[PDB]
């Protein structure tokens, strides 16, 4: 069916169609524009208008244009093609190593899956960080959500996890990069490409074959408009429903930035002329958070590992959208730029960081009761931090100071030199085995080493390199 | 023991919905044969110890 | 109800009381009819450079030069002195769709192609026994996607009597979808 | 620091007059029979 | 069910017959619509939409009508036509409800089988007034030692969850749930069993999913039903659940039976009350919100009540659930919701990460009806067990100074240690009330202010196998007298000592 | 036997459910191909709307298809594109009753295999022990583990 | 009567549209074809000969086009001696279940304040039986008492205290208003009323009631009631009162729960009917609209109404626009305090927030005067070593500062008493402490001859008898 272009607003068409009017959620082309601008329905207005969200900039757009309805929502190809292979949100590649040559296509737009589809089986991840497997230990087929500011190491941990993870995994894999930096993405497509999880070969004939491949990816960055970032991760999400639906294998799914999934909103709302909420969000910040996080679901079958980034705006914990993501986890992980400051990395505050699979029903005691004293120590510690501020470690008796020792020495002992930092950190990588961490808790908790000194933990993993470093640093 | 024994026999499945609600009844019967025939040998060995 | 809608209603009952139906009646047809074939009134109407008392002249000679009669003028002096002459193709369509009502609706109507003579005459004796309002000026259309069956609309707003074919289809589809 | 001084204050204050009162109920009834219901 | 050929179509053939109030859609947009017609409709009643979708009347403008819809508005196409049920939204009520699970509006969605019950009630309705009512005198086991000791809850209580995330909100309620299928299941009288809802609002459907699970494998569901309006379901369905749980609750209340609903994720229904409104153009308030958020929560807890025993002495017990942030209670919704109960359980983090777990602080946590809920038993103990935590509590933070103390104030700490060690309970750990009183009576003689705390975690569960399998008699005797007496106090006291007696620790 | 009655319902209620749908789908498509293609459905709806103003080819055509439906006894019938609506729908109706028996009943190859090569080769008139036989009497014990956990 | 029809409804207001004679501003308007009976009350005025109400109960059912009658009058309530022993609501339908109001007369509650030229009368004292509220801030015989505090510091627990002491003694009559508190506190204290004689039914053989004698009303807006019932409820009581004042000429009492309500249930609708809000949510119309209310509760030369009320403190801010407009409204203070309520001295009330205009030395003699006064100063001198105490400790003050801190703790226990109602959670039997003795006391502890007893000897007592027995028992438990 064809349209009129009436009025231009941003990121914002209203459209006016005679004959027949396009149901909502469906795509129209604009035809009389230099490259293919897609616009998804939004609203229904009367006078037979349609209120419309461009997937590209409206520079060059005039009042009386045509668009032409597709009759459809927009439609991203889906197979083991897609593997090994970036796309846009509108599926076009953006790789330059030619067309997608899947059969199928399936709609950006499904219905979550129901409640009697759905297998809450309790598993864990071998991540090798000591903060993550010992007191907030990830599930597998469940949600990960790292919070954090700017500066706090949310992509450097989301880095650490994929090699971690998706080399050691065999099944496939997404990464959504939702308004992200294009050098950070560049980085990710080139790693992967070193490593053999994107194994692409050029034949002689110019084509490509991207065959072995783990790894499929979806890049809506800063230099997009919010429709074009507040639609990238529903793309990601089909082209994983597709293989956990079909193909029945279990997936992960790390997604960079999600809050831009609500930014966009926050500056296309406003346009579509809707009352700002509390800090002008929408009144739709629950709802068009849950309908994608339903989604995301283990089913029987098959399985979605998730690990979403939350940004947090002014290093804000009490912001409606990530208060709102809280809900919706099942295992969390909060950055800081207290403890970053500290030269601590990763910056885990493990005391805002929880999880549910840390009941002793599926970890054992012994991991429940080292956490947990982990925990009290923690917070024995930290409600020291005034009196130690103002009058300071004398006052305090000799119950609190060797508390505060191990507080100390503990967190130092909780950070950990990754791979990917040796760029501008320069020391090797340490991966950590789970019982080598409790063994050390429990070793530091017991008071095994309140002989040693208080910088000896500090990037060392298990406990042999602490003392060897504790008999260098003696001389 | 204490659980198979608090709630004593709610199950006692009533074949009179089953025959209605399902249009092939031709398994359903054997089925319910079987089961019969089974309750009848618990029963029987449960009356003789 | 609406702006248009209370000078419709103002216009309608006052010459129901005062002057005549007839005279306004066919004042709103014929400007209507210049309105949508001039193609220059329309951005006369709607421009803002044209001064009030520009717009009250030309107003004044189309009175003048035309069959007129003093409430249209009056009308439309109260919308040049309200800012609401963009509103008077509104105003003429509210005013033709309760309504312009005691003597003849005016009612859209729509087909494939052209019909005949034969079911012509069939359409509006059977829309006429079935309105029983005497006067009735039609109109024809032609839109396919109601492939052919007769739709239309009797134009008072709650009769839309949807006689197609698609349109039956699908809501029969849509309902033998229902569950047993 | 609000909490912390208030709840050390309230113990110190606590502990300091519950001796003053064990002083001062150890020491009543000698100098004041009259009160006494020993004697009474 | 039927055969298709000779059966179905026939149906279908009878079925097609037709020809020649109703409306047409005017605007859609998130999930709200706005009609053009229908000038006799009911504020708040059904309407239908020629594609199966459903929604609700609410604005009753002059020009158009606000609908909010049940569901997604892709289904709507803005000349769609609409027409009214005249019915006023409703769900049903029954015991076909136990066992089940069900949306907002009645709907299953455990896939196994409709909804056998015949009569419904009305979402909406008016509380019920000040004469057919009784003063609460009833307890209500939530099978917690802190809770069930120094925070008693009744039968027609309303009492307030509040803390922050992750901090055993939901975990108490599930024990509460938990703790009652014994006390069901040993009686056939349903003026004393205890029926449960669970309404969920803002939840996952993975959390909803364990919740049942974790009550299947206890066999916690033949006297609970459930009420899920997860973040898919629309809008309304989150404002509506708690309503429907409501009504499903009336039908014990005024039945003579009782009953004890769970709002869980309070917060959640008026998040999606101020997106409804904002959506329909109402004007807001501070921090977005209406100002009819006292008169949303008002109508839903006031219908919690003891009826008298003219309408039967039912009753409806209420217990909401709320999340802060930061621990701002000064907040507008934790404010008004305070402000209309009859009672408070806090939960801090600090708490929760001490080792207290439970992590009620029982300071600000209060229990308005109070001792009236609570049994004499427990009284004895529990007074004695307040006032001892109230002075290890004032005395505690100038005493963690390493200053010398004398002996009367040692033994205050001492024995409010043992307490605070003695209060602390797995999850999905319940204990019966004379197991509760045997051990508090323990902590509170001073059978544990020699031991060691860190024993006292095994000194409770040994005890209680002690007392499970020698002493069974002492506990069918509190359970049914609902007192100490001497013999039953001398009784327990040698029982303690023998079980001393044969044991060891490390104090 | 609960949960398997619970599952041979879902099953037929799910079959019943696609059965209905193709056969509104069906109906639909050839009702939108003859239109199309004969002429006198056009006046026939012409006539039909005139004497409305004050039965239509649609419905007409509707209640005929499902009165030629509804004494047909699908199990009769032929393959899947082969025209006549019956035959469109049968199709699916026999392929979809074949999975579904499949998955709540045994295979008749399943039987006549052991039947044929791992019973009667032991012995006759009792069918006594089973000492005499190969290592696949365990895969013998695992088709056990199959049939009577599914039906 | 005219008649109308309803143009729009949205939640608690109702658009009206009428042909002819509009009603004035604040009418009662009936609906016809509804359920119960609904009643919607003018608030302004649109145009067109339209008409903007708000309902007194839910507008669920209600239907465009729907009819409506005007009555010519506002909401009218009932008075007499026939409204006394017996449970009213806004629109003075009775919610008791006993019959109806046998009333011969009706009294509408939007009426004109008492002018400037009716005086009040003399600061006549009132004695409640409580200490500190007797001592420190003395309540006035004519004149507007408020209680102000947050949730769980025992303001209703206060009013049945004071009814208790003061409702059953007068002999005139009292009323009772529930704005917008709990339902199982209306039950506890129509209960209450019917035990303790305040309230007198006699059913009879002929299925009638009798509620002869039983010098008390009760009006009720609860939370249930949505908004429109719990703002006017306030004036419903009120004009009920106003009957005994002016007519009668009977000194009269009015104890009123949650006031703020009011407030709450304007901020509800202001914004549909179409106000700008204020600076933190509330209506623009807050000061006008309880200034209205407040004069209306004064003495005149005719009778006299002693006025409680209940006044909620969100957040314990006493900052917020509600509290700091009603403060100004009162003659009597008394600020309930949570820091404390920890310490569990009951009545939890601030003495150092409690004020009284009754405070003076011409009404009270210097005796009463200057002890109050040296009270607070000893207490504020005690509140300024809090932070040396925390700090350094009690080493460091003087025996002069010790024998301060000793004196403050010692009155801070001694005000605490424990009241009749509160035996359901203390046990302990209730008190009644006459003015003189509590005079007498504590010019006693400041002058210093307790100083020889403990501290504990105080936290229950109503008296120094009590306190030397207590100290008495101490001393024997001791050995």
């Amino acid at each position: 069916n064809h349209g009129r272009i009436t009025q231009v607003i941003g990121a914002v068409v209203d459209v006016h169609f005679d004959e027949q009017l396009p149901p909502i959620l469906n795509s129209l082309e604009v035809q009389g524009h230099t490259n293919r601008l897609v616009l998804e329905v939004a609203q229904h207005l009367g006078e037979n208008t349609v209120r419309t969200i461009a997937m590209d900039a409206t520079e060059g757009l005039v009042r009386g244009q045509k668009v032409v309805d597709t009759g459809a929502p927009i439609q991203v190809p889906v197979g083991v093609e897609t593997l090994g292979r970036i796309m846009n949100v509108i599926g076009e590649p953006v790789d330059e190593c030619g067309p997608v040559p899947a059969k199928k296509t399936y709609s950006i737009h499904r219905a979550a899956p129901l409640f009697a589809d759905q297998s809450t089986e309790p598993g864990l991840l071998q991540t090798g960080i000591k903060v993550v497997d010992l007191l907030a230990p990830y599930a597998k087929g469940g949600k990960i959500g790292l919070f954090g500011g700017a500066g706090v190491g949310k992509t450097v941990l989301i880095m650490e996890l994929i090699n971690n993870v998706a080399n050691k995994h065999g099944g496939f894999s997404v990464f959504a990069g939702v308004g992200e930096r294009t050098r950070e993405g560049n980085d990710l497509y080139h790693e992967m490409m070193t490593t053999g999880v994107i194994k692409r070969k050029k034949l002689e004939d110019g084509k490509f074959d991207f065959t072995g491949s783990k790894a499929a990816l979806v890049y809506g960055q800063m230099n997009e408009p919010p429709g074009a970032r507040a639609r990238v991760a529903l793309t990601a999400l089909s082209v994983a429903e597709y293989f956990r639906d079909e193909q029945g294998q279990d997936v992960l799914l790390f997604i960079d930035n999600i809050y831009r999934f609500t930014q966009a909103g926050s500056e296309v709302s406003a346009l579509l002329g809707r009352i700002p909420s509390a800090v002008g969000y929408q009144p739709t910040l629950a709802t068009d958070l849950g309908q994608l996080q339903e989604r995301i679901t283990t089913t029987k079958k098959g399985s979605i590992t998730s690990v979403q980034a939350v940004y947090v705006p002014a290093d804000d914990l009490t912001d409606p959208a990530p208060a709102t993501t809280f809900a919706h986890l099942d295992a969390t992980t909060v950055l800081s730029r207290q403890i970053a400051e500290l030269g601590i990395y990763p910056a885990v505050d493990p005391l805002d960081s929880t999880s549910r699979m840390l009941a002793p029903e599926i970890v054992g005691q012994e991991h429940y009761d080292t956490a947990r004293a982990t925990q009290k120590l923690l917070q024995d510690y930290k409600s020291l931090q005034d009196i130690i501020a103002i009058l300071g470690m004398d006052e305090l008796s000799e119950e609190d100071k060797l508390v505060v020792s191990r507080a100390r020495k503990i967190q130092r002992f909780l950070s950990q030199p990754f791979t990917v930092a040796e760029v501008f950190t320069g020391k090797p990588g340490r991966f950590v085995e789970l019982p080598e961490t409790i063994k050390s808790a429990q070793t530091i908790l017991r008071g095994e080493c309140d002989d040693l000194p208080e910088m000896a933990f500090y990037m060392c993993g298990g406990l042999e390199e602490v003392r060897s470093k504790a008999v260098k640093m003696a001389q | 023991i204490e659980r198979q024994s608090t709630p004593g026999k709610p199950q006692q499945i009533d074949w009179a919905k089953w025959e209605s609600q399902i249009a092939h009844k031709d398994i359903l019967n054997c089925l319910k044969t079987f089961y019969t025939n089974q309750v009848q040998i618990l029963d029987r060995a449960l009356g003789a110890l | 109800q609406t702006l248009e809608g209370r000078y419709a209603s103002a216009l309608f009952r006052v010459a129901k009381k005062k002057n005549q139906l007839e005279k306004v009646y066919g004042d709103l047809e014929s400007v209507r009819n210049a309105l949508k074939d001039s193609s220059e009134f329309r951005l006369f109407v709607d421009s803002p450079a044209v001064s009030v008392q520009q717009k009250l002249d030309v107003l004044r000679q189309l009175v003048n030069r035309y069959k007129f009669d003093p409430l249209t003028g009056n009308l439309l002096t109260t919308l040049v002195e309200n800012k609401r002459l963009p509103m008077l193709a509104r105003v003429a369509d509210a005013f033709d769709a309760m309504y312009r009502k005691e003597k003849g609706e005016v009612k859209c109507l729509v087909t494939s192609a052209k019909p005949l003579s034969a079911q012509q005459q069939k359409e509006i004796v059977a829309a006429l026994q079935n309105r029983a309002g005497t006067q009735a000026r039609l109109i024809i259309d032609y839109a396919v996607s109601p492939q052919i069956m007769g739709g239309l609309v009797v134009r008072l707003g709650e009769q839309v009597l949807d006689f197609s074919v698609a349109t039956r289809l699908d809501r029969l589809q849509s309902q033998l979808l229902a569950p047993l | 620091s609000v909490k912390f001084m208030d709840q050390k204050r309230s113990g110190e204050e606590t502990v300091y007059f519950k001796k003053e009162d064990e002083a001062l109920l150890r020491n009543l009834l000698a100098n004041h029979p009259e009160y006494d219901p020993k004697y009474s | 069910a039927k055969i298709s050929p000779s059966e179905m179509s026939r149906l279908l053939e009878e079925r097609i017959a037709g020809w020649k109030e109703v409306g047409r859609v005017v605007s859609v947009g998130d999930g709200i619509a706005r009609l053009f017609g229908l000038e006799g409709v009911q504020a708040g009643e059904l309407v239908e939409f020629q594609n199966g979708m459903t929604g609700m009347a609410l604005n009753l403008e002059t020009d158009n009508v606000g609908v909010v819809i049940f569901g997604d508005d892709r289904s709507v196409l803005e000349g769609d036509s609409v027409k009214r049920t005249g019915r006023i939204v409703d769900v049903p009520i029954g015991p076909g409800l136990l066992g089940r699970v069900v949306d907002a509006l009645g709907n299953p969605i455990d896939g196994k089988g409709p909804i056998p019950a015949k009569e419904r009630r009305r979402v909406e309705l008016k509380a019920p007034g000040i004469i057919p009512r009784k003063s609460v005198h009833e307890p209500m086991m939530t099978g917690l030692k802190c809770v069930d000791a120094l925070v008693p809850v009744g039968r027609g209580q309303r009492e307030l969850i509040i803390g922050d995330r992750q901090t055993g909100k939901t975990a108490v309620a599930v024990d509460a749930i938990i703790n009652q299928k014994e006390i069901n299941d040993s009686t056939d009288d349903e003026s004393k069993k205890l029926y449960c809802i669970y309404v969920a609002v803002g939840q996952k459907r993975s959390t909803v999913a364990q919740i049942v699970k974790a009550l299947e494998q206890r066999d916690a569901m033949k006297y609970t039903t459930v009420v899920a309006a997860t973040a898919s379901e629309a809008a309304p369905l989150q404002f509506l659940a708690p309503y429907s749980g409501c009504a499903m609750g009336e039908w014990f209340r005024d039945s003579g039976r009782h009953c004890v609903i769970i709002y869980d994720d309070l917060s959640k229904q008026a998040t999606a009350y101020r997106q409804m409104s904002l959506l329909l153009r109402r004007p807001p308030g501070r921090e977005a919100y209406p100002g009819d958020v006292f008169y949303l929560h008002s109508r839903l807890l006031e219908r919690a009540a003891k009826m008298g025993d003219k309408s039967g002495g039912g009753s409806l017990t209420a217990l909401p659930v709320i999340e802060t942030q930061a621990g701002d209670v000064s907040a507008y919704i934790p404010t008004n919701v305070i402000s209309i109960t009859d009672g408070q359980i806090f939960l801090e983090t600090e708490l929760f990460y001490k080792g207290i777990r439970p992590a009620i602080n029982v300071g600000l946590s209060v229990s308005r009806v109070g001792s009236a809920a609570q049994v004499k038993a427990m009284k004895q103990v529990a007074g004695t067990m307040k006032l001892e935590l109230a002075q290890y509590r004032e005395v505690a933070a100038f005493a963690q100074f390493g200053s010398d103390l004398d002996a009367s104030t040692r033994q205050l700490l001492t024995r409010g240690t043992a307490l605070t060690e003695l209060l602390k309970q797995r999850q999905y750990s319940p204990m019966k009330n004379s197991v509760q009183v045997c051990v508090l009576y323990c902590g509170v003689k001073g059978y544990l202010d020699p031991l060691d705390p860190k024993e006292i975690s095994r000194f409770e569960s040994l005890f209680i196998d002690y007392i499970n399998a020698n002493h069974q008699d002492i506990l069918k005797t509190i359970e049914t007298e609902k007192e100490l007496s001497e013999k039953t106090e001398a009784k327990l006291r040698a029982a303690v000592d023998e079980f001393v007696a044969m044991n060891e620790f490390k104090k | 036997l609960v949960e398997k009655l619970n599952g041979i319902q879902q099953a037929e209620k799910l079959i019943q459910g696609s059965l209905q749908d193709v056969m509104i789908r069906e109906i639909v498509s050839s009702f939108k191909d003859l239109y199309k293609s004969r002429p006198e459905l056009h006046d026939a709806a012409m006539q039909s709307a005139i004497q409305g103003l004050s039965m239509d080819p649609v419905g007409a055509h509707f209640k005929a298809s499902l009165q030629e439906l509804a004494k047909v006894n699908l199990s009769t019938a032929t393959a899947d594109p082969m025209g006549t609506v019956v035959q469109r729908v049968a199709a699916v109706f026999q392929k979809r009753e074949k999975e579904f028996l499949d998955t709540f009943t045994v295979k008749a190859t399943e039987a006549q295999e052991i039947k044929t090569i791992v019973d009667k080769c032991h012995k006759g008139n009792t069918f006594d022990f089973h000492a005499l036989s190969d290592e696949e009497l365990r895969r013998l014990e695992q088709l056990y583990s199959t049939v009577n956990n599914r039906v």
